[PDB]
C-alpha cells in the first residue's frame, strides 16, 4: 500500500507486434566506415547504398522491431535482422525515390536500385 | 545589477529552497516542490562555487534521502535539471534519480 | 516478436486492461479499448515512425485528409469512455479519434487522420487527456484568476462581473447593455473561453431581455438583487424566448417564500441551481432538495468539496466576516448556523457519488477557488471510494464508473446545462480542440499542457534561457496561443442567438470566435451524463438530516486529502 | 585649444587610434576613422550643442533633411568597419551615418543629418553600437524566450514552432498552412522581428509549396521528419522556385545515406547547414565537412561554443536524457559517442577563427540558449586569440580583423543567408534601424538599449517609481516600442514573395511591417562577409580527427571564460 | 517544481516576513505591511505544519503585540486572511484583531 | 499588505543581497550583481533604520572592499543609487565609488 503517484498496474500478458504478417530473416552488412542506424518503418530496400543485402528481400518490408526503435550497424558489422511486411495500401513514395508507387513493382524498384548503386541487387 | 530574465526567475528557486530548508529544520518531511527547490538551488550554488558538472551530477544524488521526504516523493522525481553560470559559462546539470 | 506489458506501457502508454493511479489518490482507471494496430503505433523523434515516406505521408496536401495536429497515444478520460487513441485536430476542432499515420504502409489508419507535411505532433504517450473544464460559476473579479483556472485544466469560464465592484464580488452578474458590451470587449484579451450572465432581476421583461440582445449568454438570479417570485418568473420567461440558461442563488432568508415558493415560480421550467448544498447560498436549510427535481440542473461550488475536519470552522468564520456579522448578535449567529450545516455538507459528498448532483463549479473569488474545481472533484471521488467502497456498477477492480461519473461533473454536464455542448465539454469528433494533458502523477492537480482551439495556451515549462525547456524553474506559463491575434482564434465568446443575429460582434469589433448558446430550454436532469438521478430529497427542518429513499445520508469528515500537501508549495 | 586624448574619450567617446576592451575579454577594438569635426561634436543637455539656433536647426520642417533620431558619438562595430560616427534615423530606417547637427553654424554636417524640431537624441558617447543580432535557428517553444533574446542584443528570430509541442521542441518547423497562419497571428504580439520556417518534408511539391504560399519565409529539413534524399530534393526545388532559404539538420543515423548522399541530393543548390559541427545534429561523424563546400552557408549553434572543460560531460548527458537513451544499452552509448565528439568541437573553434564557419545561431530551447548567441561569439574569439595569437591580418596590436570576422557571424551573414539583408543585419544607410547600444564593460553580455525600427524596445533601466531612471533595481524591461500598436511599426514579419503577392497579410489582418525574403538562391559561401573560405575538410572516420590543408585542427578546452561569473547572478 | 500562480505569489509573503523579522531583530517597531507579512507567513507555515484552522485563529492573535509595532498599526489591522494547503486541502484562515 | 509596484520590485533586491551574503560567508569573492545587491540592500535597510542620506553616502563606501570582490568589480561600479522611505519620505541615495 506504498503509493507511487500516477503509477501503472499493467495487465498480465505480452503484446505481439505486426501479428499475422509474414516474417523474413536476412543478413545485412555495413560495408561503409561510418555507423548506420535504421528505423522501424523505413522501406527496407531504400536504406543506405553501403548496406549490402539481397535488396529484393527488402521490397515491401520493414524491420520487425517495436515501433519507433532502430537497428544499429557499426562500420563493417554484418548481422541478421528480421523483416515484416508493410501494410495499408503497400505503396511507398519518396525516401530514396526507388518505389514511388506500389511495392509490387519489384523489377522497376531493383532497376532503379542497381542504376544508383544500392548494394546487393542480383 | 543589470538582471536579465533568467537571473530574475532563478532568484525564486533560491527563495523556495530557503523556505524548504526552514521547513526541514523544524522537522517536516518535505514535499515534491520543496525537494526539487532544495536540490535545484544546491546545483546553482555549486556552479557558483566553481564545481564541475560531473561533481554536481554526483553530489545532487546525496542532498536529500528517502527519510527527508514524504511517501512517493522519491518516485515522483526522475530528474532535476538546472542551468547555471560555471567558471566556463552556462552549463546544464541533470541529476538523475536524486532521492533513492 | 512480443513486448512485455510493462515495457509496452513505458514506451507507448498503457493498453487494454492496464490500470493507472490518478495522482496520489486510491482511484484506478483501466484502459477499456485501444484504437492502435500493435507495431504501427505513431511516435515522433529521431529514427521514429512519423517521418516522410514512413508514418508521415509525403503525397497529400493539407485538404486531403491531413491533420494540423496529432496527439499520439492518448489515454482519454471522458464521459464517452476511458480508452487509448490518437487524437487528430484540424481547423481548431477534433476531427478524428482513432489511429493516425500513413495509409501508404500502416494498417488501421483512420482515413482523415493522415500525418502529412502540414501536421504538428504532440506526444501524449503516458499522459491522461481530458476535455477542458467548464466552470459555470465564475465571478469576474480579478483578471489574475484566468491563469489560476488554466493551471488546473479549466478552459471555459461562464459567469459575470465587472471586476471588484460589490455587485460582482457577490453575484455572477454583468448588469445591463453597457456593462455587458464593456466586458465583451475586455474578453478579447482573456485567454480562455467566456460566456457572460446578465442580471436575472426585474418585474418587466424589457430591462432583462435587453441584456440578452446586448450579448449576454444567460442570466443569474441572486438573492442580493432580490430572488423574488417576480424576478425568477421574468428571468425564466426571457430564457424560454431567448434559448439561454438561468442560474439561481435562491432566497436564503426565506423572505418572500420557502423552497416550495421558488419551485412554484419556476413552474417546471429548466433552471441551473448553483451551490445546491446551500453553504454558498439558498433557502435555509433545505435548498439542496432542488437536486431531486427533473427540471433542475444542480451544481456544487467547490469550498464544501469534500467534507473535511476544517470545513465547518472555515465556512462559519468566512460567512461571518464576509457578511460583517457579529459573534455577539444572536440573529447573526442564528443566520450563520442556519446556513453552514455539517448535515447537508456530508450529504453533498454522497449526493455527488450517487449521481444526484450533476455538476461542479468554482464560485471563483466570491466563495470558491478558481483553480480547484478539477482538484476537489477527484478528492471527493477518492473520499467516497474510501468511505462507501467501489460503486456496485464497477468491474475488474477499476474505478472507471466513478471516474466517468465524476469527470462528467466538470466537462460535459456544465456544457449541456449552458447550451454550449455542441462546441465544448468532451473529447468527441466535431467539437472544439480544448484538451488538457496530465502526467498521471499530477492528474487533477497541475495540468502539463492546456490546448485551446488546437494551439497550446498554457504549459508547465522551465527556464526560457536554457538549452532545453525542462530545467528549473518549471512553472505555469502562457504559451503562443495567448499572444498577439492568436488569442482571437484559440478562444470562443459564447453569446445569445439574438445578439449574434443583431450583429453585436461586428458592432463591438469582437475578433474572437463566436459561439452560439442553444438547446438550453428542452433539457432536464435526465440529460446530465452519468448524473441523471431524480428522487425525493427530504431535509429535516429541526435536525437538517438529509434522507433519500428513507435512508439518512451521512458520512464523516476526513483529516487528510490526497492532491494536497505532497504537491503544493503553500 | 587642445584636449588630451583621455579627457576627449571620456567626454565624446574614443577617436581615431584609441582602443576599447570588449567586456572582460583580452579583445581590443581600435577606432579606424571618425566622421566628426573636432570642436563641433554633437551632444545633448543643459548648455550643450543641440539647442535651437546652435547645433539644432530651428528653420527646417521634418521633410527638409531633418532626422527623427540622432545617436550622437557612436563607436560602430560592424562588418563594414569599426569607426566613430553619428547615426541618423528617419521613418524607422538608418538614413545617415556621418556627422549630425546644424549646417547654419557647424562644419562637416552630413546634408540629411540635420537636428531639427522633429529630432529625438540618444547619447551614444562611450557606447559601442552594433546591428541587432539575427538568430536563424529559433524554436518557438516558450514566449518568455523573446525577452531572453532581446537582453543579449538579438532583434530577429528566424525558425519555427507552435509552442511546446514535440515537433516544435525538436525542429524549427511550423507545419502546414493552418499552423503557419496561427503563428503569423501570434507574431503580431512578439516584440522582435520574425520569419517562420515550414516543414521541408514531402515527396510531392504541393504539400511543401502550400506552406510558402501560406506565409512561410523558408523551410527546415530535419532528420526527425525524415531527412531523406526525396525530402531534401523537393524542399530545394520549392526553394529555387519561391526564392526562400532551406535549413538542414541531416540524417545523423546515416539511415538513407552518408554525407556524400545528402550532398548529391542537394546537387549544388544553395542550403543553410545548421549546427554544422554536428553535436546539434547531422551525419555521424563527418557532417562538419559541409562547411568546406561553396553552395553551403554553414552555421554553428551555441552550446558547443566555445570548447570548455564542462562541454563534453554536459553534452553527452544532455543527449542521453533528451533522447530517453539508457547508459546500459550499448547501441544508445555508441550513438551518443558517435555524435558528441571533442575532436569536432575543438576543430569548430578553429573553423570559426579561420572564416570556414560563417554564422552563429542559438537552437533556442531545443539544444541551445536563446540569450547566448552574441555572448558565446565573443567568448570563442577571445579563446582563439589566447590559443592561436593575433590573426596574421591584424595591425597596430588591435583585434579589428577578428572583431569584424566574428561580428559578421551573428549580424550580416545570417541576414544574407535568409534573404533579408536588404532590411537588417548591419549598420548601413537604407536598412531598418535595429540598433543595440552596449556599455563596453557589458559588451556582448547585457545590452544597454535595444532600438527596434527607431524606437527603444528593451532597456536595462531601474526603479520606475524613482526620481531618475538609474536607481536599483536595474533590470531588462520592455520599453514603449513594445506597447499598444507601436509593436506593429517597430517589428518586421518576413514572408515569401508569393504569400505577399497573394495578400496573406490582409487575409490574416497582420499590422506588422511586412518584409520580403529575396535573393537567397544566387548566393554561396563567397557571399559570407569575412567568412568566405572554401576548402576540403577531412574528418577521419576512425579517430574523428579534422584536417584542413593536411593539418590536424585541435585545441584545448578552457577551464574559465570571460563574460561569465563576473556578470551573472546565477 | 510545477509552480502555479498562487505558489509564485505566496513566495513573496514569506520573503516580506523574513525581511520584517530581520527588522524586528535589530530593534525596529514594525510598520503596517511588515506586521501583516509576519502574521500572514505565520499562518501559511502553520498550515504546512498541519495545525488546524481553529489553532491558527487563536495563535495568530499572539504573534505580535502592540509594543512590537508603530503607533496606530494595531488599529489599522482589523483582519489578516490567508489561504494555505492544510493536510485536508486549501482552507481560509481569518485572524481578527491580531494585534490588541 | 497593499504592496505597490516598487515595494514588490525592491523585495528582489533584499533577496539578491541575502543570496550574495551567503556566497560571501562561504568564502567567495563577489561579482558585479552580488556587490551591487549587497550595497543597495544596505542603503534601503539604513533608510528603514532612520539614518540620514548623508550617513548612508558615507557608510555605503565601507560595506565591501576590493578584497571582497572579483578583479575589475571595483572599477565596474561607479555609483550605486537607491530610493527608500526615510522617516521624512522617499529620498535618493547615491553612493559614489563604493568599493576603492
Ligand atoms: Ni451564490
Ligand atoms: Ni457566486
Ligand atoms: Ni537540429
Ligand atoms: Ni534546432
Ligand atoms: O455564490
Ligand atoms: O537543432
Amino acid at each position: 500500500n506504498y503509493i507511487v503517484p500516477g503509477e501503472y498496474r499493467v495487465a498480465e500478458g505480452e503484446i505481439e507486434i505486426n501479428a499475422g504478417r509474414e516474417k523474413t530473416t536476412i543478413r545485412v552488412s555495413n560495408t561503409g566506415d561510418r555507423p548506420i542506424q535504421v528505423g522501424s518503418h523505413i522501406h527496407f530496400v531504400e536504406v543506405n547504398k553501403e548496406l549490402l543485402f539481397d535488396r529484393a528481400e527488402g521490397i515491401g518490408r520493414r524491420l520487425n522491431i517495436p515501433s519507433g526503435t532502430a537497428a544499429r550497424f557499426e562500420p563493417g558489422e554484418e548481422m541478421e535482422v528480421e523483416l515484416t511486411e508493410l501494410g495499408g495500401n503497400r505503396e511507398v513514395f519518396g525516401i530514396s525515390d526507388l518505389t514511388n508507387g506500389s511495392v509490387d513493382n519489384k523489377e522497376l524498384i531493383l532497376q532503379r536500385a542497381k542504376e544508383l548503386g544500392y548494394k546487393g541487387v542480383e | 545589477m543589470h538582471l536579465n530574465p533568467a537571473e530574475k526567475e532563478k532568484l525564486q528557486i533560491f527563495l523556495a529552497s530557503e523556505l524548504a530548508l526552514k521547513r526541514k529544520a523544524r522537522g517536516l518531511k518535505l514535499n515534491y516542490p520543496e525537494a526539487v527547490a532544495i536540490i535545484t538551488s544546491f546545483i546553482m550554488e555549486g556552479a557558483r562555487d566553481g564545481k564541475t558538472v560531473a561533481m554536481l551530477m554526483e553530489e545532487g544524488k546525496h542532498v536529500l534521502t528517502r527519510d527527508d521526504v514524504m511517501e512517493g516523493v522519491p518516485e515522483m522525481i526522475d530528474d532535476i535539471q538546472a542551468e547555471a553560470t560555471f567558471p566556463d559559462g552556462t552549463k546544464l546539470v541533470t541529476v538523475h534519480n536524486p532521492i533513492s | 516478436m512480443k513486448i512485455n506489458r510493462q515495457q509496452y506501457a513505458e514506451s507507448y502508454g498503457p493498453t487494454v486492461g492496464d490500470q493507472v493511479r490518478l495522482a496520489d489518490t486510491d482511484l484506478w482507471i483501466e484502459v477499456e479499448k485501444d484504437y492502435t494496430t500493435y507495431g504501427d503505433e505513431a511516435n515522433f523523434g529521431g529514427g521514429k515512425v512519423l517521418r516522410e515516406g514512413m508514418g508521415e505521408n509525403g503525397t497529400y496536401t493539407r485538404t486531403e485528409n491531413v491533420l494540423d495536429l496529432l496527439l499520439t497515444n492518448a489515454l482519454i478520460l471522458d464521459y464517452t469512455g476511458i480508452y487509448k487513441a490518437d487524437i487528430g485536430v484540424k481547423d481548431g476542432y477534433i476531427v478524428g479519434i482513432g489511429k493516425g499515420g500513413n495509409p501508404d504502409i500502416m494498417d488501421g489508419v483512420t482515413p482523415n487522420m493522415i500525418v502529412g507535411t502540414a501536421t504538428e505532433v504532440i506526444a501524449a504517450e503516458g499522459k491522461i487527456v481530458t476535455a477542458g473544464g467548464i466552470d459555470t460559476h465564475v465571478h469576474f473579479i480579478n483578471p489574475d484568476q484566468v491563469d489560476v483556472a488554466l493551471a488546473n485544466g479549466i478552459t471555459t469560464l461562464f459567469g459575470g462581473g465587472t471586476g471588484p465592484a460589490e455587485g460582482s464580488k457577490a453575484t455572477t452578474v454583468t448588469p445591463g447593455p453597457w456593462n455587458i458590451e464593456k466586458m465583451l470587449k475586455s474578453t478579447e484579451g482573456l485567454p480562455i473561453n467566456v460566456g457572460i450572465l446578465g442580471k436575472g432581476h426585474g418585474s418587466s421583461i424589457a430591462p432583462i431581455m435587453e441584456q440578452i440582445d446586448a450579448g449576454a449568454a444567460g442570466l443569474k438570479i441572486h438573492e442580493d438583487w432580490g430572488a423574488t417570485p417576480a424576478s425568477i418568473d421574468r428571468s425564466l420567461t426571457v430564457a424560454d424566448e431567448a434559448d439561454v440558461q438561468v442560474a439561481i442563488h435562491s432566497d436564503t432568508l426565506n423572505e418572500a417564500g420557502f423552497l416550495e415558493d421558488t419551485l412554484r415560480a419556476i413552474n417546471g421550467r429548466v433552471i441551473h441551481s448553483f451551490h445546491v448544498e446551500g453553504a454558498g447560498g439558498g433557502h435555509a436549510p433545505d435548498i439542496m432538495a432542488m437536486a431531486g427535481h427533473p427540471n433542475v440542473l444542480p451544481s456544487s461550488t467547490n469550498p464544501t468539496r469534500p467534507f473535511t475536519v476544517n470545513t465547518i470552522d472555515e465556512h462559519l468564520d468566512m460567512l461571518m466576516v464576509c457578511h460583517h456579522l457579529k459573534q455577539n448578535i444572536p440573529e447573526d449567529v442564528a443566520f450563520a448556523d442556519s446556513r453552514i450545516r455539517p448535515e447537508t455538507i456530508a450529504a453533498e459528498d454522497i449526493l455527488h457519488d450517487l449521481g444526484i448532483i450533476s455538476m461542479m463549479s468554482t464560485d471563483a473569488l466570491a466563495m470558491g477557488r478558481a483553480g480547484e474545481m478539477v482538484l476537489r472533484t477527484w478528492q471527493t471521488a477518492d473520499k467516497m471510494k474510501k468511505q462507501r467502497g467501489p460503486l456496485a456498477e464497477e468491474k475488474n477492480g477499476s474505478d472507471n464508473f466513478r471516474a466517468k461519473r465524476y469527470v462528467s461533473k466538470y466537462t460535459i454536464n456544465p456544457a449541456i446545462a449552458q447550451g454550449i455542448a455542441h462546441e465544448v465539454g468532451s473529447i468527441e469528433e466535431g467539437k472544439f480542440a480544448d484538451l488538457v494533458l496530465w502526467e498521471p502523477k499530477f492528474f487533477g492537480v497541475k495540468a502539463d499542457r492546456v490546448i485551446k482551439g488546437g494551439i497550446i495556451a498554457y504549459a508547465q515549462i522551465g527556464d526560457p534561457s536554457a538549452s532545453i525547456p525542462t530545467p528549473q524553474p518549471v512553472m505555469g506559463r502562457r504559451m503562443y496561443g495567448t499572444v498577439g491575434d492568436l488569442i482571437h482564434d484559440t478562444n470562443i465568446t459564447f453569446m445569445s442567438k439574438s445578439s449574434i443575429q443583431q450583429g453585436v460582434p461586428a458592432k463591438l469589433g469582437l475578433k474572437r470566435r463566436i459561439g452560439t448558446v442553444k438547446n438550453c430550454r428542452n433539457i432536464g436532469k435526465k440529460d446530465m451524463k452519468w448524473n441523471d438521478v431524480t428522487t425525493d430529497i427530504d431535509i429535516n427542518p429541526e435536525t437538517y438530516e438529509v434522507k433519500v429513499d428513507g435512508e439518512v445520508l451521512t458520512c464523516e469528515p476526513v483529516k487528510e486529502l490526497p492532491m494536497a500537501q505532497r504537491y503544493f508549495l503553500f
